[PDB]
């Protein structure tokens, strides 16, 4: 756990910003945050930044392939990476004993690649393997579908790139993006420990030292201005009989950006209707057999996509639309709107609550809040926001967002 | 771990460290094994559950994490939430404990639930595993009674469970929770029922469940569901036993992986075209253990797949030091998931899996112990289970 706390961050004279929060534990997560992902693509390159992040991974000169095998296997230095339509990250949780070996790892593979046409040409099978994989999940392919029909811009592209653009990807592509996207202007080291500050700081220092200072700050190409969304209502249906008497669905609304004053009131309407679990469904929902519900709500640069989807028999999926456009409509309803605020916010404190108890959820959250806000928003702050929150708050979100509104919808029928 | 004894003789079990989530629950020496069939205790222990609860609206409006986990012997529920849910978390753990039967219309909804559960992503390869285990490993007949029913079968409350969980109930808690948990074992009948529980010798039976899957399970179209499982199995000891790392290091040295670096991995998983996953786990019982090595591949390559785990049997008597101790340092996983390991080590009287004392144990263990585990386990013939048409029988043939 962490004690409603602050990060310390400190620049070295390489540009590169180490920022730390302290926690209690033996457990470190640290690493790199960088804003790369599939936002800032284009139709020319999309996959990219995905496919980088597998290259990294690959080894460099001072840490080949075998060298990490060996580091993971003896010396407990287990690497992850994950590439989202936002941002990208490399970290390690470690014994705080293993500081320098893995900030000197991270660094290495991170700002000291060896991008070259073998290990690119060899990791293809790899991604595509990836990608065929993902696409039997069919709560993922829902997902990018309803991205997709929902944004003519670059969110409409899978994070993975389509199984054409996997195959079209070069060397001279992966070495473009690591070139404009990882430099030390638009990333962070981020560390969640017990160990001081200054420890996390000099060791970053030490593993970074065959690092230049940058020239000069030409605009990020990972600036939100660059790569303007336009959220636009559309509805698609496919087929796949291979699931049998089955469909999927996915409901979509354009939702707030980030920094929007309407950014809470959109996620507590999105937590009121939440998920179905085992024992557990929204009081707002009134066919609580629905077979199952999922809710997201993302901010995408000055847009986003608040998301509703499930699967249900055939002849089932026409009344699990109805019964989730009515509890939508209910919130709504002043009989109803105070004790949905009040669910909904329990609903967000709850999920934080949560987020609290694990130093890699805690890395993720400083890391993206760092790379993705205007200024810093502690939990400190956020809990205000939340607490002042109130029904006309919630009205206007619904004004904005909701009432009136064209969704998107997509539907993959097992029979259609 | 802080442990109490009510005036009443019932046991409190407390987890330590920092507040946020409250955790309660109880464990009980009920399992599959104590109804006449298949999925009986799973639905009877259910519906009992859903209606302790209210409606899943109160449980979503309280925000309470409910987790229910049935095995062959006993089973626990654990509850999680946040201090302003306490009220009705302890409210709906009492009545978990009431002794009373649900309702005939909520079993009914249970039942349905229960035969749809593959469909559902509730029945999953680590499911499959343990019934195919249970089913082939043991002389008594009734550990085959697991939790998910087969299509064409039946299910049926068992309501003089219910009567009996707050006889030999455990309760168990975050430790922020003392208070409200003595005050909630205090109203349970003295004194608890002692039972004289001993998991069923080893028998290496050969055995089908010769069933089809559905082709999507949960969200996924499955890459499994025309493929065949192979679970063989041996003897091994129980979580308390001084050899029990020594069994948690020698199944890393097996290992495995997916197609989707270790001796299952690399000539089992490599080995077989279209092999899509193989895995050791070592299982406890109340007494025993099962160390069982898991093939997920095409009905005709399991014999192969099963020469090839002969020779990771053999290869392992010849072990490198530093595999021993990359074996040794794979056990080590430190990491909600805390408390339900909390409450599992609890009844097996083990070190938690998270504990600086169970890692300490895994860095002890030398090549002696683990070279003593392997030949007193696969001394054994194994016991042989399919899930598909393969005839065990060959598969067996491999190992005689
Ligand atoms: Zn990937």
């Amino acid at each position: 756990i962490s004690r409603y706390a602050v990060p310390q961050i400190s620049k070295l004279s390489n540009g590169v910003r180490v920022a730390t929060i302290p926690v209690i534990g033996e457990a470190t997560t640290l690493g790199y945050w960088i804003k790369s992902g599939s936002m800032y693509e284009n139709a020319s390159n999309s996959g990219v930044s995905h496919y980088l992040q597998h290259v990294i991974f690959r080894g460099n000169e001072k840490y080949p392939q075998r060298k990490l095998e060996q580091l993971a296997e003896y010396e407990g230095i287990n690497l992850m990476a994950s590439t989202s339509r936002v941002t990208t990250n490399f970290n390690a949780t470690i014994s705080n004993d293993k500081l320098d070996v893995a900030t000197d790892v991270l660094s290495q593979l991170v700002l000291n690649p060896r991008i070259k046409k073998s290990i690119v040409d060899n990791e293809r099978d790899t991604i595509l393997a990836e990608e065929y994989e993902v696409s039997q999940d069919i709560n993922e392919v829902i997902w990018d579908k309803l991205h997709e029909i929902s944004f003519k811009t670059s969110i409409g592209f899978p994070i993975l790139g389509s199984h054409q653009s996997i195959q079209k990807i070069t060397t001279e592509m992966v070495q473009s993006q690591h070139s404009n996207f990882f430099n030390q202007d638009n990333l962070y080291f981020v560390a969640v420990t017990s160990l001081p500050h200054d420890v996390i700081l000099k060791s970053v220092e030490k593993a970074t030292q065959f690092l230049k200072p940058l020239a000069s700050h030409p605009k990020l190409a990972s600036d939100n201005d660059l790569h303007v969304q336009k959220f636009e209502p559309n509805q698609k249906q496919y087929l796949l009989p291979q699931l049998g008497d089955n469909a999927f669905v996915a409901i979509g609304f354009e939702a707030p950006s980030l920094d929007s004053p309407l950014y809470i009131p959109s996620q507590i309407v999105k937590s009121v209707i939440g998920s179905k679990e085992k024992y557990s469904v929204s009081p707002l929902i009134e066919n609580t057999n629905i077979r199952t519900l999922n809710s997201y709500s993302f901010p995408y640069g000055n847009s986003g996509l608040t998301a509703f989807f499930g699967n249900e028999s055939i002849n089932n999926l026409n009344g699990w639309v109805n019964t989730i456009f009515q509890s939508i409509g209910t919130i709504f309803s002043n009989e109803n709107i105070e004790g949905s605020l009040n669910v909904g916010r329990l609903c967000v404190k709850s999920q934080l609550a949560r987020g609290l108890s694990s130093t890699r959820t805690i890395a993720d959250e400083l890391g993206n809040n760092l790379l993705l806000r205007n200024e810093y928003m502690s939990l400190g702050k956020w809990d205000e926001l939340l607490n002042a929150t109130n029904i006309n708050n919630i009205k206007e979100y619904f004004d904005k967002y909701i009432l009136e509104k064209n969704a998107s919808m997509v539907i993959i029928s097992g029979k259609q | 771990c802080v442990s109490s004894v009510l005036p009443n003789g019932i046991h409190l079990k407390l987890m330590k460290g920092p507040r946020g989530v409250c955790s309660i629950g109880a464990v009980f020496p009920i399992g599959s094994i104590n109804s006449p069939k298949t999925a009986d205790t799973q639905v009877t222990l259910s519906s009992k559950l859903v209606e302790s609860l209210i409606s899943p609206k109160h449980v979503f409006m309280h925000q309470v994490y409910p987790f229910l986990q049935v095995n062959r012997e006993y089973s626990y529920l654990t509850l999680q939430f946040l201090p302003e849910s306490t009220t009705y978390a302890i409210e709906s753990l009492k009545r978990f404990l009431d002794g009373a039967a649900p309702a005939n219309t909520t079993f009914d909804q249970q039942k349905q639930l229960n035969y749809a559960a593959e469909q559902l992503g509730e029945y999953n390869l680590l499911e499959k595993y343990k019934d195919l285990v249970c089913m082939s490993s043991f002389s008594n007949k009734s550990y085959a009674h697991g939790n998910y029913a087969l299509q064409g079968e039946k299910i049926d409350l068992n309501p003089q469970i219910l009567k009996e969980i707050p006889k030999c109930t455990t309760l168990v808690g975050s430790i922020d929770m003392y208070e409200e948990l003595v005050k909630l074992g205090g109203s349970l009948s003295p004194f608890p029922k002692v039972k004289l529980h001993i998991t069923s010798n080893f028998e290496p039976n050969h055995v089908n469940k010769n069933v089809k899957q559905s082709s999507l399970q949960g969200s996924k179209i499955s890459m499994t569901s025309s493929l065949s499982i192979m679970s063989l199995s041996w003897p091994s000891c129980g979580a308390k036993s001084v050899e029990a790392p020594a069994y948690a290091v020698l199944s890393k040295i097996f290992g495995g992986g997916s197609e989707f670096s270790s001796l299952l991995y690399t000539k089992v998983v490599g080995g077989v075209a279209r092999c899509h996953q193989a895995y050791a786990y070592n299982n406890f019982f109340t007494t025993g253990g099962r160390f069982n090595i898991n093939v997920v591949a095409e009905d005709r390559n399991l014999v192969k797949a099963a020469q090839l785990v002969r020779e990771c049997i053999h290869s392992v008597e010849t072990i490198e030091d530093k595999n021993l101790d990359a074996a040794r340092g794979l056990v080590i996983t430190a990491g909600d998931k805390r408390f339900n390991e909390f409450v599992r080590s609890s009844y097996l009287g083990c070190k938690p899996i998270y504990s600086s004392q169970y890692k300490k144990s895994i860095k002890e263990v030398t090549r002696k112990a683990v070279e003593k585990a392997l030949k007193q386990t696969f001394s054994y013939k194994p016991a042989v289970a399919v899930y598909g048409p393969a005839v065990p029988n060959e598969i067996a043939k491999v190992f005689e």
